[PDB]
């Protein structure tokens, strides 16, 4: 059931929809069009050749779920076409909306905590934010003139958010960009 | 009038030069044909007189762009000495080698100023050298100290110094143009020269109008705005984190670009430019290894996102493309220029309207487009009127040449270019010119205003209210200095005799001689690219002082120099005169008058047409034409049919001998159970024979076929000699004769009656009996065969017992329930009986109710009977029943069976008899009738059959294309950018070697037989009598052979015999008017006619064997008093049909002993015929029925046209070519001189070292690539010449050697094709030869053969034409692909294959072929040039187009009757075809329809 799986990694990655049509009598081609992107497969039944272009679609945009669990905690995907059923993706100008396009709730505990000023702010202000966002940060330190050793935090979401900065002020950095984004 | 490239370039050979050319990149055509003027000394050696040239350039990299440039477009070696390569610190050794390696040196300035400062290579050794941007030598250059190099060398031995230059004086410095101007000439040693402004090349510097102007003013942002500021800090911290690290610069920069649209072009168009950002360090963090380099490439992108999102929220406060969102976060200048574009442009007409704005860098270009394109589409006043494009890593190229074409087109209405720092805007004239940015350069400024170039359009520039006055004055002195600029290059730029009356009395004008001679130009066969045109040349004082004495030295004399493709060759010099006027009158009024003296202007002084040329020679070689009726200067015919000599006046007499020619059936298959009734019977000792008064030649064996098998039948050369002695036995044979016709094969109609008058077919044919005899009593009692009477059962009982031996072999017939269905008794089953059950009395008892009755005799034998074939043609690939009940005519089986084979037999041997005649005829004119194998000892070989006969650029496609992430940026999905990624790595779709180089691989001699039967006469073989029936069988006639295969080396060599006759005889003549007179020398007409009066036609196997309908027997003909009406009136034949003749039904006497028709039968049939016409069916071609009867055919004028080429063919292949050259005077083809004898026409004449020598540059690898080396190497200058060439006054054009060249070619790959390809049927080898000899399978091997290099040609079109290609094909592999045959061709009419390319390895191939004058070393040139097309075209034949639109399995070909429709992806589209023929038209319009089905 290829046009099942690509209609999927399309709603689940968050690529567009996919359209596929067949236009030549004579024995069928299929022109799928996911998003700009147009690959024909051709086979002797109206139905079955449809079916070919879908795997050399997918092939295609799949070259480029244990994850995904996490992720779907933190927002309203629908994770399947079907889900979609159950009731025009991100564009690379809007994908700046990540963290912003989050769970009320989560968010409003972060708010808070950011914005709040009542404990030893120092990474317990920080692990604060991000712990209310469901985030884990891979620090990590600098590969040269380390004066005050820079940390590289890497934060576990499809926006690849990665923050360096001084030993120091990396926890200060942490804190502005969430405030900023949120 | 000549193109600026060419002017220029003689200007430049006349003098110093600096081309100063501001548009149209013609820089390199000029640079290319400057170096090739002055390489007549690039191949001497440098000790004794050897020259080389230099291309000293500013840059490395430029100087790599001109270096391949000319390896492209040159023959001449190219070295590339750029400093990098360790060029310093070189032994005057080495400069000394690589100045004896290399001809034309390309480097720095830098390079050649110590090459020359050091006594390594003097000034004296250059012929040219050329200095590229030479604005840049000014004060301290390596350019300058290059020219005071030659201001200290001795004069008198200096080169030529062109300069090139497209930007005239260097940026921002305009103070005292008139002084730099002149500097500049002084340095270069030579005066500026440029080109006026027309309408071929816009000149900047030149152009008059100047548009209307305006100044626009805006203030500084009263307040800053934060996110600028917060969006400033955050990306300094980021500066301070990655300065820390281990492409940092790269990283740096684009932020810092970013940061300057942000500031000057405001908030809203950095939402963006940051989308950009994002883009670009997406793709870059992709294309990385290390994992800490990708981690600086992912950290910035972190900050970009945080961007888009801060200056996103900033505008979020008031999608975000609503006009009242772009215009109050903007910088007062974009607030500006977006209201100024929404007033001007409120005339609303989008086709009127054209914009250009321009800005300081690439990527404002792509934030601005991204802003107009949302301000535009969001506001009603401006959208739908106003569509912008921006003009600025492959694939980016090909996008930008989309859009400067979609601006040119009108598609797109604004444009929203970058800086032009050198380089011309090639756009059409604009109407609103926009400058968003500061002028920075005078360039700028000149190439800006440019594009304004009408009064009513308006130039617009954008300035601060601070910087306002500033700004006023920079252009104040950027106009003075353009109308300085002009008025010196204004300076410098590229800028009575009585008559004679002819004999007739019309007046040559010397008015008009320029109008005649250009007319004359214009009638000279000239490729597509256009005609060419006289070059007339003043005369310096020394070359008057040589040629004219004191008469011309104080007068001006021009000479003209007319196109080699011309009849005048001589240069014309004309009268010495007072002015440069009447030196051109007189030039052309001197050429008119020998032009007219040669014969090429008629007697009123207008060159001939093709008509009138062909008009003069009619008469000499179309005579014929005129019996017939037909005349050269502006369907089927029905012929007679004459049986052979031998079968005319055969009939046997009663008082003389007569020759019965026995023949043998030998069946040619394995007995079984389905063929033993075949084998033995056909093989019995009792055969019949033909008889007849004259004698036979030895004939050829015949293969017959059968349902059982192939079966061989041989006609005995000896005859048994018998004389009749009687006239009843002549009435016997007579009888018997009538008796196989009418009854054993019945192909007996009522019309036809014994024909006892000699007349023709009056052989007779009698059963042969154990030496042999005529059998006597078999001829008596069988004169009718009886009838199946029958009987009763009473009658039935009185019948002798049946004896075995009395039905052993004869044939029966059953008696109950059928009609004269005759059967063999193959064997008598003895053994069983009528009482035993089958595997019997019964079961015929029922299955006949009432038609069989009880069988008189319960015991008796049973008759195995093989019932007997119906057909009576064959030439293309256990019923055991009760006795009493069949009749049994006494008639032997042996003979029977053989009878049944007769019709088809007889048939074979008329037409085997026609072969023998034309054999003898055509052996003794060519005086071979003496050959020990040609003589009275000719033994011919059987007739085989042909089994071969059916009855026996880039690599993506358009829908791979990657969307331009660039313009369109806020609608690209992630997905994309992905694509992007792969497809551009690939993933998804040298100075030491000459460009002459043949590549060592595979893409994708053993001699002629006929050129060794040519030289050698013991290798000639006789003309076989097969052979000559296969050339006279048509097609149609459905044999085993045919005349298509011969016709195709028959047609061949009938087209190189006319080809070498013309050239020979009529060598004056250009390819135009020898090209039209060989196509209707060897027109079907032509060859109708010629074989009409060689009597060949009636002679002819043209029509199909229907044995019964459509056949006289031999001896059996129509009622003599008929036949005589037929003939007699002409009006009742055509009134006389089918229906009448069958109503005769002659009977008894009037059907034999008296042959001429009762006078009762007569008036039936007369009355019969005039009641069609006054009745029905009247004016009916009823000819095809009744022609067979008075013995007419109707043959097309294709066949006739098809045997004389196949009668040719067959001369060929067993004789060579002396002998079949004589057989073209036999059909009066070619009139023969008494002069030159026409069998020595390869040997006719088909037609100062150091001039020759100087042209062909390194022609030692063009003959090491062509793999002959030339002797008379006047041969391979004129293969060479272009029509388009001034300086070869040596020789002619190519376009001569072509014609001898394209026969030369066709024959001998012809003669191949046929010997070696002989299981391929004659469609598949025309088709094989059509795709072996065209002009895109010749242009490839031109091109892989690196012969195209040494074309000698001056032309801006086809040098481009021929670079397109050579590009194309150098990717393509250098094999013929399918894209190339689709390809468009100078027939169909924009051309992508050059005709030139291929005309040129035509005209190699005939000089290769006049210097050795040898067809086999022609030959090995040949084989080694096509055998890798060879090759693969046999393994798969390449199609007719026709056959690939019509076999388009998706696609449905719509000829109109030539507009193709078709469907691509199931869309409607018709393209029309055009063709002047429409044969040919056809194949066009499929070949434009193949490349639209591709276009898809």
């Amino acid at each position: 059931d290829m046009v099942k799986e690509l209609r999927d990694y399309c709603v689940r990655r968050e690529m567009p929809l996919p359209c596929i049509e067949v236009v030549q009598q004579s024995e069928f081609v299929a022109c799928c069009s996911v998003a700009s992107i147009v690959r024909y497969g051709k086979s002797d039944k109206k139905k079955d050749a449809r079916q070919r272009a879908a795997i050399e679609m997918l092939a295609l945009i799949s070259s480029n779920e244990s994850m995904e669990e996490l992720e779907a905690l933190r927002r309203k995907k629908f994770t399947t076409y079907w889900e979609l059923k159950e009731a025009t993706g991100m564009r690379l100008c809007d994908r700046h909306n990540y963290f912003k396009n989050f769970y009320p709730t989560l968010k409003k505990e972060a708010i808070e905590a950011i914005n709040s000023d009542e404990y030893e702010s120092s990474k317990d202000k920080a692990m604060d934010v991000m712990s209310s966002l469901k985030i884990t940060p891979k620090i990590s330190e600098v590969e040269s003139s380390s004066l005050v050793p820079l940390l590289s935090v890497e934060l576990n979401c499809a926006f690849d958010v990665v923050l360096m900065a001084k030993e120091t002020d990396i926890y200060d950095h942490i804190i502005d960009y969430f405030r900023t984004m949120l | 009038p000549r193109g600026y490239q060419l002017r220029l370039v003689d200007h430049l050979t006349k003098s110093n030069g600096i081309v100063y050319l501001p548009t149209g990149s013609g820089k390199t055509f000029v640079a290319i044909l400057v170096l090739k003027r002055f390489s007549q000394d690039f191949d001497k050696p440098i000790e004794s007189g050897g020259k080389r040239a230099l291309f000293m350039c500013n840059t490395v990299e430029l100087a790599r762009q001109q270096a391949m440039a000319v390896r492209r477009c040159t023959n001449f070696k190219v070295g590339f000495y750029v400093g990098e390569q360790g060029v310093d610190d070189w032994t005057r050794g080495m400069w000394s080698d690589e100045i004896k390696k290399n001809q034309v040196l390309v480097g720095t300035a830098q390079v050649f100023l110590d090459m020359v400062t050091q006594t390594y290579v003097a000034l004296s050794s250059l012929s040219v050298v050329i200095i590229d941007e030479c604005h840049h030598g000014t004060g301290h250059h390596p350019f300058r100290e290059f020219m005071r190099l030659f201001t200290i060398a001795n004069q008198t031995k200096l080169p030529r110094v062109v300069g090139l230059t497209g930007v005239l004086i260097k940026g921002n410095e305009i103070t005292n143009v008139a002084t730099k101007l002149k500097e500049l000439e002084i340095t270069y040693r030579g005066n500026i020269i440029t080109v006026s402004d027309t309408k071929e090349l816009e000149n900047v510097m030149l152009y008059a109008t100047k548009p209307t102007e305006v100044m626009v003013s805006f203030p500084h942002q009263e307040q800053v705005l934060t996110v600028t500021r917060l969006i400033s800090a955050e990306i300094e911290k980021f500066y301070v984190s990655l300065d820390l690290m281990n492409k940092k610069s790269f990283v740096k920069q684009l932020f810092n670009d970013f940061l300057y649209q942000m500031k000057e072009y405001g908030i809203y168009a950095a939402s963006i430019a940051i989308i950009s950002l994002i883009v670009e360090f997406d793709i870059k963090r992709r294309q990385a290894e290390t994992l800490s380099v990708k981690l600086m490439h992912r950290t910035a992108l972190t900050l970009c996102e945080k961007i888009r999102h801060l200056l996103v929220q900033k505008l979020q406060d008031m999608n975000v493309n609503t006009e009242e969102v772009i215009m109050n976060f903007s910088t007062p200048k974009v607030q500006r220029f977006l209201m100024s574009l929404k007033v001007s442009f409120a005339d609303k007409d989008p086709k009127d309207i054209c914009c250009l704005v321009f800005v300081e860098r690439r990527y404002t270009c792509k934030c601005i487009y991204g802003l107009l394109l949302n301000y535009i589409q969001s506001t009603p006043e401006l959208r739908n009127v106003l569509t912008p494009q921006f003009m600025v890593s492959v694939l980016e190229r090909k996008w930008q040449k989309s859009a400067i074409q979609q601006f040119r087109d009108g598609n797109a209405n604004l444009m929203i270019c970058s800086s032009v720092l050198e380089e011309g805007i090639d756009v059409q004239a604009c109407n609103h010119v926009f400058i968003l940015d500061p002028v920075k350069t005078f360039n700028m400024y000149v190439q800006s205003k440019g594009r304004a170039r009408t009064t009513e359009a308006k130039f617009v520039l954008f300035t601060a209210d601070k910087e306002r006055e500033k700004t006023i004055q920079q252009i104040y002195q950027y106009r003075k200095a353009h109308n300085d600029i002009a008025e010196y290059l204004k300076d410098r730029v590229l800028e009575d005799i009585d008559p004679f009356t002819n004999e007739n009395g019309a007046v040559l004008l010397p008015n008009n001689a320029l109008a005649i001679l250009h007319r004359y130009c214009q009638t000279i066969p000239t490729d597509a690219f256009g005609f060419v045109i006289p070059w007339f040349h003043v005369l310096q004082e020394d070359e008057r002082d040589r040629i004219f004495g004191v008469s011309a030295k104080g007068k001006h004399v021009i000479s003209i120099n007319m196109p080699v493709n011309c009849m005048l060759r001589d240069t014309i010099y004309s009268d010495p005169m007072d002015n440069v006027k009447t030196a051109k009158i007189s030039a052309a009024f001197k050429a008119c008058k020998v032009l007219y003296s040669l014969g090429e202007l008629n007697e009123r002084f207008v060159p001939k047409t093709l008509k009138e040329r062909v008009a003069s020679i009619a008469d000499v070689h179309f005579e014929h034409w005129n019996k017939y009726g037909d005349s050269v200067t502006a369907k089927d015919r029905t012929y007679k049919t004459e049986c052979p000599l031998e079968f005319y006046d055969a009939l046997p007499r009663v008082g003389e001998i007569c020759y019965a020619y026995e023949i043998f059936l030998e069946p040619q298959f394995e007995s079984c159970e389905y063929t033993e009734h075949m084998y033995l019977n056909l093989q019995t000792p009792r055969n019949y024979a033909i008889l007849l008064r004259n004698k036979l030649p030895r004939l050829a064996e015949m293969p017959l076929f059968s349902n059982q098998g192939k079966l061989h039948v041989r006609v005995a050369n000896a005859p048994l000699e018998v004389i009749i002695q009687n006239s009843e036995q002549l009435e016997l044979l007579h009888q018997f004769h009538g008796m196989v016709f009418r009854d054993i094969l019945k192909i007996w109609h009522p019309f036809f009656v014994l024909d006892r008058r000699s007349k023709e077919n009056s052989y007779l044919v009698v059963p042969l009996i154990l030496q042999k005899c005529f059998d006597w009593e078999l001829m008596t009692n069988f004169r009718r065969l009886p009838q199946s009477h029958g009987s009763n059962v009473q009658q039935r009982e009185q019948q002798p017992a049946p004896r075995p031996e009395d039905f052993e072999g004869k044939i029966v017939t059953q008696w109950y329930a059928n009609y004269d269905k005759p059967m063999l008794v193959t064997k008598v089953h003895r053994e069983l009986t009528p009482l035993s059950y089958m595997e019997y009395y019964e079961f015929t008892m029922s299955k006949y109710g009432n038609r069989i009755g009880d069988v008189v005799h319960k015991d008796k034998f049973m008759i195995e009977v093989r019932d007997l074939t119906e057909q009576l043609t064959f030439y293309v690939h256990k019923v055991i029943l009760i006795p009493e009940l069949c009749f049994n005519f006494n008639f032997p089986g042996d003979l029977w069976l053989k009878l049944i084979f007769l019709p088809s037999i007889l048939n074979r041997m008329y037409f085997l008899l026609h072969a023998e005649a034309l054999r003898k005829r055509f052996n003794t004119y060519l005086n071979l009738h003496l050959l020990p194998f040609n003589g009275t000892d000719y033994m011919p070989r059987p007739l085989e059959i042909d089994y071969s006969l059916k009855r026996n650029e880039n690599p993506w496609q358009k829908y791979m294309e990657p969307v331009d992430l660039s313009r369109n940026l806020l609608s690209t999905y992630p997905v994309e950018l992905d694509y992007y990624y792969h497809f551009s790595v690939g993933n998804v779709c040298y100075w030491a070697k000459n460009q002459f180089h043949m590549p060592t691989g595979n893409i994708y001699v053993k001699p002629l037989l006929i050129l060794q039967k040519t030289v050698s006469k013991e290798h000639i073989t006789p003309a076989e009598q097969g052979e000559f029936l296969a050339a006279i069988t048509a097609s149609s006639a459905a044999d085993v052979f045919d005349m298509e295969r011969l016709e195709i080396l028959g047609d061949s060599f009938l087209k190189l015999s006319a080809t070498l006759y013309l050239a020979s005889k009529y060598s004056d003549w250009n390819e135009g008017t020898l090209t039209e007179v060989k196509s209707k020398l060897v027109s079907n007409r032509n060859l109708l006619f010629c074989l009409i009066d060689a009597d060949i036609p009636k002679t002819l196997n043209t029509i199909q064997f229907t044995p019964r309908y459509t056949w006289l027997p031999p001896g059996i003909s129509l009622p003599h008093n008929v036949l005589a009406l037929w003939r007699e009136n002409p009006e009742f034949a055509k009134i006389i049909g089918p229906h009448n003749l069958r109503d005769l039904a002659l009977g008894d006497e009037e059907s034999l002993v008296k042959g001429n028709c009762s006078d009762i039968n007569y008036n039936r049939f007369v009355e019969g015929c005039r009641a069609n016409g006054q009745s029905f069916y009247a004016g009916a071609d009823f000819s095809s029925e009744v022609n067979f009867c008075v013995g007419l055919v109707t043959i097309p004028n294709k066949v006739i046209a098809d045997t004389l080429e196949a009668l040719l063919g067959v001369i060929v292949k067993n004789y060579g070519l002396q002998h079949a050259f004589k057989m073209l005077e036999y059909f009066k083809i070619c009139r023969a001189d008494i002069d030159k004898p026409l069998t020595q026409l390869l040997n006719l004449e088909l037609g100062n070292t150091t001039e020759i020598d100087g042209f062909l540059i390194n022609h030692y690898y063009l003959e090491k690539n062509l793999g002959y080396t030339f002797k008379d190497r006047r041969y391979l200058l004129q293969a060479l010449t272009h029509p388009s060439y001034p300086t070869n006054r040596i020789t002619g054009s190519y376009q001569e050697l072509e014609f001898i060249g394209d026969a030369i070619l066709d024959f001998l790959i012809s003669a191949y094709i046929f010997e070696n390809n002989t299981k391929m049927n004659p469609g598949a080898l025309t088709d094989l030869r059509s795709a072996l000899v065209n002009n895109t399978t010749l242009a490839c091997i031109c091109v892989r053969h690196r012969l195209h290099f040494f074309i000698l040609a001056e032309n801006a079109k086809l040098s481009e034409i021929i670079s397109k290609f050579v590009n194309f094909q150098e990717s393509q592999g250098h094999r013929v692909t399918n894209y190339v045959r689709i390809l468009l061709e100078e027939a169909d009419v924009n051309v992508d294959v050059p005709k030139a390319l291929g005309d040129v390895l035509e005209a190699l191939i005939a000089a290769v072929y006049l210097d050795c004058r040898d067809l086999q070393r022609t030959w090995e040139v040949i084989f080694n040039l096509f055998e890798p097309e060879l090759q693969e075209f046999t393994r798969k034949v390449p199609i007719n187009h026709i056959r690939q639109l019509v076999e388009h399995k998706h696609a449905k070909p719509v000829f109109s009757s030539v507009s193709c429709q078709f469907t691509c992806m199931e869309k409607t589209i018709k393209v029309y075809g055009f063709g002047s023929n429409k044969d040919q038209a056809k194949l066009s319009a499929a070949k434009h329809a193949l490349q639209q089905l591709s276009k898809c």
